[PDB]
DNA sequence: AACGGCGCCCGAACAGGGACTG
DNA sequence: CAGTCCCTGTTCGGGCGCCG
C-alpha cells in the first residue's frame, strides 16, 4: 500500500514479444555496498521504493559513481538491457537554450528541484519490470530484492517523462503569471521578471509553493538569489553574460585523446571568443586510429595552438537579446576553408560568435563555402531567436551577381550588405560565353586502359600545334583534365579549348579556386593567369571537328 | 455521431518519425494561437513523449492571404497509408477537367474537423510545437478528427462531400468537380462572369452544411507547352555548328529520326571555333528535315496511371525556368517555360518553389498526381528556404540533383 | 561502467552516373 | 546490353565538447 503521488503517471509499454530484463549482478567494492543498503532504505519509508518478493522473475545491475565535487552520491543503475526492450519516446528536448537569447530580466532567479526524478511516479504496470537486488555484504547476505515506483536513473524514458511532466505543472502557474519567462531545461528553472526584487522574491515563493503541491521540492541548497548566476554553464550578469573559465591542457607529449579534448574545448569556446581555428589540429586526427598514439605537434598545428590561447587570455563577454533593435551578422574569412563569423546588434558587443570551417566537395570556391556559412548562421539565429539576421559579407555586390545569376543551381542569400574587410571574396577567373576570336583552338583529349593504368593525353590546335604525353598509373578522367591542362600550358593569354569531357567541364564550369585534387589546383593556378578562356564541350565518337583528330592520338 | 472508418497502416510499416525543423518566431505564434483554439473545440488533444511517432509542422499564408494557415508535413505518413486513399477508398480524376475554360480551387480542408478520426490512429498524426530559444520543450498534439494534409482525408470525406456536392452537380451537368487533398477543383466552360458566379452559388452551397472565401483561379486551356527549337543564323561558325551537333545528338534519345550526318561533314578538319562555315545543299536538307521531327510528336508517349510522375526543372538564368514531367526517361507527358515570376532577377529560391508549385498544380489538373521533384539547388539551401515561400496546402516529393549545362536543351 | 539533448570533425559504408570492356 | 571502374555524393556512428 504505497500512496500514489499528484502527478499523473506515464503509461509505459514495452516491444511486443519481449519480456523484463534478467541480468546477473556485478561484484563491485566494499564500498558502493555501504554508499546504497542506505538508500534504499530511505526510499522505501518515503515510498520511491517498495520491496518485492520470489513473484519477480527479473533482475537488473546497479553500478554507481559519486556526484561532481560534492559530498552526496548519484544512484545509478544498469537498464541497457531494460532500454533494448522498453518501447521508443519521442524526446520533447528538441535542443539547448543559449544565454545570448535570453532577454534583459530585472530580476532573475536559477532553482533546482531537488530529487528530480525521485519525484515523478513511474507507471503502475511497468514497476513490475524494474527489479534489482541489494547484497548487504558482498558475498553472505542475500540480500532483500526492491523496486522502483519512481523514474530510475539511467532508464531511456526517465528524461522524457520528467520533462513532461514538469511542463504540465508549470502550465497552470505560467497562465496564472504570463508576464514571467520560465526557461525549464531538465530540472533546473530560469525565472526572470521585471518586477522589484521586493516582488520578485514573492512570485518565486509562489512557485516553489505551486511545485510543492506536486512534491517537487526547491530547496535553499542549490536557490540562487544574486548574480553572477550559474545557468547552463554559463555566467550569468545583470546586464552580460560570459563562459565559465575554459581550461585548456598544456601536455608536454600530446597524444590523440589529449587533441580530441583540446579541439572539443575550442569548439565549445569559439561560441565567444572570435578567432579561433581548429583546422590544423583536427588534422592531426586523420588516420591514426590509436587513442593511446602520441602525435608531435606540426609547425602550422603549433602556431594555431598558440592563437587561440592568446584570445583565451583576454576575457570576454556577450550581451543578451534586446527585440527591438535588428540582428546583425558580419562573416569574415580566415583563409584555408576558414571562416569566423560575430552576431550583434550594437557595433563590438557581441551576443555571440563562431565560426564555419566545413570542406564539402573534393572541388570548391570561397563564394560557394560563404554562401554554406550564411546558411548555417541563419539557421542558427532562427533556433536562438527565431529570426534571420542582416549579413555583412566580406563580397562585393557586383561579384555575387555575377556568381548567382550565372550559376546553374539555384542559389541565394538573405539581405546583406557589403562590408570592406580584406581579404574580399571574389571569383578568380570567369569563363567566356563566346569563342574568342583570334585565339588558338585546342583540341584536347585523353584516354587510359582499364587494366595496365597506362594513358596518354594531348592536344592538336588549328595552327597545327600538337602533343601527345604518355602518363603512367592514371585514369581516364585524370588523362581528360591533363589534356586541358597540357592545353593550358601550351597556349597564349586567351585560347579556345574544345574537349568530350563531361567530367573535366563540369568540375572547371564551376569556377572552383581550391581542390583536393593537385592537378585541378594546376589547372586553377593556369586558369588565373590566363585573360579569356572558352570552353566548349562535343559528344565524343562522332567525328566532330578537331576532336575526332586528338581522339585517335591519344587511343 | 458518425462511426469512425478503420485505417491502418501498410503492413511491414511504422508511423512517421520525422524530427521538428526549427521555426521562425511569427510562425510559432502563430501555431499557438492555431493549435489552442483547435484544442478548445477538441479538433486535437496534447499527447506524452510515449506517443513516438511525430510530424513536422509549420505555417503558411496563400497567395494574397494575411491569415496563417497551419501546414502539417504529412508527406512521410501519407506514403505510410498509400494502400488507403488510392486502392480502398480512391477518388477518380476526370479527364475533362483539363480541357475546361477556367479552373478555380476553393480550399474545403476545414470540413474535414466535423469527422473523428480512428482512435487507433490519431497517435500516427502526432505533432510537435518547437519554442524559440528551447525555452520549454516541445508541445505535441495529435488530431482527434481528419487532419487537413493527410491523404486519407478526403477520402474518408468523399462520402460526406458527394451527397453535398449532389445537389449542385444536378443543377450544373456541365461543371466538372475534382478533389484532391484539402482542395475542391471546379472546371466549367462558362464566361468569367458566369464562372465566378456558380463558383458563387458553390461556395453557400457548402456554407449551409477559414478559406472558403478564397478563389485560385486557373485556366489549362491557355497552358503553353516548350518543344525543342533549334537556332535560326545567318551565318554559322564551327563553334556553332558543334553545339548545333550536340543538341541533336542528346535529342536523338528523344526522336529517333534525328541525323547529324551531313552537319558532322562540315566539321571536317581541325578548324578555329569563329571560322564562318558556309552550309551546303545537303546540310540545309538535313537540317530542315530535323526541326520538323521536332515538330512531330514523340511515339509510345502515354500515360500510365500506375508510375510515379517525375519533374525535372532546369535554372535558364534571367527569369527563364524550363521543366519536363515524364514517367519513363526520354518519354515527356508535357515540357514547359515559366518565366518572369515573383522573386525573379533577385531570389533563385523563391522562384523554384513557385514553379514547383505551379507544375504540382498542372499536374494534379491534368493526372490527378503529384509528381516527385529533381531539384537543381543543394539540399542545405534548399531547406533553409522553402517553407517562406511555400503558399500550397500540399507538399510534393522531391530530390537534389546537380546537372552541369552540357548543352542548353530545352532553353537556347 | 548509465540516460537524453545539441554542436564539431572524423572515417567507413553505401548510392549513383558517366564511360569503357566482354 | 551487363558489369566493372572511377569519382563524388550522402548517411551514420563514434570521438570530443557542453547541459541535466
Ligand atoms: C547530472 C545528471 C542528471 N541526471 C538527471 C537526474 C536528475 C536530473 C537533474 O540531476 P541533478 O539536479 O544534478 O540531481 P538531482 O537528482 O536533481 O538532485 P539534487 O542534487 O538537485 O538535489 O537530471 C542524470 O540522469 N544524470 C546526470 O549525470
Ligand atoms: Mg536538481
Ligand atoms: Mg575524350
Amino acid at each position: 500500500m504505497v500512496p500514489i503521488s499528484p502527478i499523473e503517471t506515464v503509461p509505459v509499454k514495452l516491444k511486443p514479444g519481449m519480456d523484463g530484463p534478467k541480468v546477473k549482478q556485478w561484484p563491485l567494492t566494499e564500498e558502493k555496498i555501504k554508499a546504497l543498503v542506505e538508500i534504499c532504505t530511505e526510499m522505501e519509508k518515503e515510498g520511491k521504493i517498495s520491496k518485492i518478493g520470489p513473484e519477480n522473475p527479473y533482475n537488473t545491475p546497479v553500478f554507481a559513481c559519486k556526484k561532481k565535487d560534492s559530498t552526496k552520491w548519484r544512484k545509478l543503475v544498469d537498464f541497457r538491457e531494460l532500454n533494448k526492450r522498453t518501447q521508443d519516446f519521442w524526446e520533447v528536448q528538441l535542443g539547448i537554450p543559449h544565454p545570448a537569447g535570453l532577454k534583459k530580466k530585472k530580476s532573475v532567479t536559477v532553482l533546482d528541484v531537488g530529487d528530480a526524478y525521485f519525484s515523478v511516479p513511474l507507471d503502475e504496470d511497468f514497476r513490475k519490470y524494474t527489479a534489482f537486488t541489494i547484497p548487504s555484504i558482498n558475498n553472505e547476505t542475500p540480500g532483500i530484492r526492491y523496486q522502483y515506483n519512481v523514474l530510475p536513473q539511467g532508464w531511456k524514458g526517465s528524461p522524457a517523462i520528467f520533462q513532461s511532466s514538469m511542463t504540465k505543472i508549470l502550465e497552470p502557474f505560467k497562465k496564472q503569471n504570463p508576464d514571467i519567462v520560465i526557461y525549464q531545461y531538465m530540472d533546473d528553472l530560469y525565472v526572470g521578471s521585471d518586477l522589484e526584487i521586493g516582488q520578485h522574491r514573492t512570485k518565486i515563493e509562489e512557485l516553489r509553493q505551486h511545485l510543492l503541491r506536486w512534491g517537487l521540492t526547491t530547496p535553499d541548497k542549490k536557490h540562487q538569489k544574486e548574480p553572477p548566476f550559474l545557468w547552463m554553464g554559463y555566467e550569468l550578469h545583470p546586464d552580460k553574460w560570459t563562459v565559465q573559465p575554459i581550461v585548456l591542457p598544456e601536455k608536454d607529449s600530446w597524444t590523440v585523446n589529449d587533441i580530441q579534448k583540446l579541439v572539443g574545448k575550442l569548439n565549445w569556446a569559439s561560441q565567444i571568443y572570435p578567432g579561433i581555428k581548429v583546422r590544423q589540429l583536427s588534422k592531426l586526427l586523420r588516420g591514426t586510429k590509436a587513442l593511446t598514439e602520441v602525435i608531435p605537434l606540426t609547425e602550422e598545428a603549433e602556431l594555431e595552438l598558440a592563437e587561440n590561447r592568446e584570445i583565451l587570455k583576454e576575457p570576454v563577454h556577450g550581451v543578451y537579446y534586446d527585440p527591438s533593435k535588428d540582428l546583425i551578422a558580419e562573416i569574415q574569412k580566415q583563409g584555408q576553408g576558414q571562416w569566423t563569423y560575430q552576431i550583434y546588434q550594437e557595433p563590438f558587443k557581441n551576443l555571440k560568435t563562431g565560426k564555419y570551417a566545413r570542406m564539402r566537395g573534393a572541388h570548391t570556391n570561397d563564394v560557394k563555402q560563404l554562401t554554406e556559412a550564411v546558411q548555417k548562421i541563419t539557421t542558427e539565429s532562427i533556433v536562438i531567436w527565431g529570426k534571420t539576421p542582416k549579413f555583412k559579407l566580406p563580397i562585393q555586390k557586383e561579384t555575387w551577381e555575377t556568381w548567382w545569376t550565372e550559376y546553374w543551381q539555384a542559389t541565394w542569400i538573405p539581405e546583406w550588405e557589403f562590408v570592406n574587410t580584406p581579404p574580399l571574396v571574389k571569383l578568380w577567373y570567369q569563363l567566356e560565353k563566346e569563342p574568342i576570336v583570334g585565339a588558338e583552338t585546342f583540341y584536347v583529349d585523353g584516354a587510359a586502359n582499364r587494366e595496365t593504368k597506362l594513358g596518354k593525353a594531348g592536344y592538336v590546335t588549328n595552327k597545327g600545334r600538337q602533343k601527345v604525353v604518355p602518363l603512367t598509373n592514371t585514369t581516364n578522367q585524370k588523362t581528360e583534365l591533363q589534356a586541358i591542362y597540357l592545353a593550358l600550358q601550351d597556349s597564349g593569354l586567351e585560347v579556345n579549348i574544345v574537349t568530350d569531357s563531361q567530367y573535366a567541364l563540369g568540375i572547371i564550369q564551376a569556377q572552383p579556386d581550391k581542390s583536393e585534387s593537385e592537378l585541378v589546383n594546376q589547372i586553377i593556378e593556369q586558369l588565373i593567369k590566363k585573360e579569356k578562356v572558352y570552353l566548349a564541350w562535343v559528344p565524343a565518337h562522332k567525328g566532330i571537328g578537331g576532336n575526332e583528330q586528338v581522339d585517335k592520338l591519344v587511343s | 455521431p458518425i462511426e469512425t472508418v478503420p485505417v491502418k497502416l501498410k503492413p511491414g510499416m511504422d508511423g512517421p518519425k520525422v524530427k521538428q525543423w526549427p521555426l521562425t518566431e511569427e510562425k510559432i505564434k502563430a501555431l499557438v494561437e492555431i493549435c489552442t483554439e483547435m484544442e478548445k473545440e477538441g479538433k486535437i488533444s496534447k499527447i506524452g513523449p510515449e506517443n513516438p511517432y511525430n510530424t513536422p509542422v509549420f505555417a503558411i499564408k496563400k497567395k494574397d492571404s494575411t491569415k496563417w494557415r497551419k501546414l502539417v508535413d504529412f508527406r512521410e505518413l501519407n506514403k505510410r497509408t498509400q494502400d488507403f486513399w488510392e486502392v480502398q477508398l480512391g477518388i477518380p480524376h476526370p479527364a475533362g477537367l483539363k480541357k475546361k475554360k477556367s479552373v478555380t480551387v476553393l480550399d474545403v480542408g476545414d470540413a474535414y474537423f466535423s469527422v473523428p478520426l480512428d482512435e487507433d490512429f490519431r497517435k500516427y498524426t502526432a505533432f510537435t510545437i518547437p519554442s524559440i530559444n528551447n525555452e520549454t520543450p516541445g508541445i505535441r498534439y495529435q488530431y482527434n478528427v481528419l487532419p487537413q494534409g493527410w491523404k486519407g482525408s478526403p477520402a474518408i470525406f468523399q462520402s460526406s462531400m458527394t451527397k453535398i456536392l449532389e445537389p449542385f452537380k444536378k443543377q450544373n451537368p456541365d461543371i466538372v468537380i475534382y478533389q484532391y487533398m484539402d482542395d475542391l477543383y471546379v472546371g466549367s466552360d462558362l464566361e468569367i462572369g458566369q464562372h465566378r458566379t456558380k463558383i458563387e452559388e458553390l461556395r453557400q452551397h457548402l456554407l449551409r452544411w477559414p478559406f472558403l472565401w478564397m478563389g485560385y483561379e486557373l485556366h489549362p486551356d491557355k497552358w503553353t507547352v516548350q518543344p525543342i527549337v533549334l537556332p535560326e543564323k545567318d551565318s554559322w561558325t564551327v563553334n556553332d555548328i558543334q553545339k548545333l551537333v550536340g543538341k541533336l545528338n542528346w535529342a536523338s534519345q528523344i526522336y529517333p529520326g534525328i541525323k547529324v550526318r551531313q552537319l558532322s561533314k562540315l566539321l571536317r578538319g581541325t578548324k578555329a571555333l569563329t571560322e564562318v562555315i558556309p552550309l551546303t545543299e545537303e546540310a540545309e536538307l538535313e537540317l530542315a528535315e530535323n526541326r520538323e521531327i521536332l515538330k512531330e510528336p514523340v511515339h509510345g508517349v502515354y500515360y500510365d496511371p500506375s508510375k510515379d510522375l517525375i519533374a525535372e526543372i532546369q535554372k535558364q538564368g534571367q527569369g527563364q525556368w524550363t521543366y519536363q514531367i515524364y514517367q519513363e526517361p526520354f518519354k515527356n507527358l508535357k515540357t514547359g517555360k515559366y518565366a518572369r515570376m515573383r522573386g525573379a532577377h533577385t531570389n533563385d529560391v523563391k522562384q523554384l518553389t513557385e514553379a514547383v508549385q505551379k507544375i504540382t498544380t498542372e499536374s494534379i489538373v491534368i493526372w490527378g498526381k503529384t509528381p516527385k521533384f529533381k531539384l537543381p539547388i543543394q539540399k542545405e539551401t534548399w531547406e533553409t528556404w522553402w517553407t517562406e515561400y511555400w503558399q500550397a496546402t500540399w507538399i510534393p516529393e522531391w530530390e537534389f540533383v546537380n546537372t552541369p549545362p552540357l548543352v542548353k536543351l530545352w532553353y537556347q
